[PDB]
């Protein structure tokens, strides 16, 4: 927990800690193929870009 | 000046051997009691205060 209890919170003020520890995986994995397919588009970028000229 | 001081005074009669700090005030009314919920929070080195008393 990561409020006062009681207190007066703002919106969005990130103040629970629900365990990240899967969630950060699941990021994790994302955030992976997020690069699998940045890769993946970084070379089909340069391929255009070597083609174009 | 400083919020706030609770004691206890369980079934006998005399108070508990020490007392600490109301630590917020609810604002929720129950539904059913028509009561709001203070929280006092208590230091308990001696595991004489039972959850439920």
């Amino acid at each position: 927990r990561n409020f006062k209890e009681g207190s007066d919170i703002e919106a969005g003020v990130s103040l629970y800690q629900i365990d990240p520890a899967t969630y950060q995986a699941t990021y994790d994995s994302a955030k992976g193929d997020l690069a699998k397919a940045q890769a993946a588009a970084n070379i089909a970028q340069l391929t255009v870009n070597r083609y174009q000229k | 000046n400083g919020k706030a001081k609770v004691s206890l005074i369980t079934s006998d009669g005399i108070k508990f051997p020490q007392d600490g700090t109301l630590e917020f005030s609810d604002v929720t009314v129950d539904q059913t009691t028509g009561s709001i919920t203070l929280r006092a929070i208590f230091p308990n080195p001696d595991h004489t205060m039972m959850p439920g008393m």
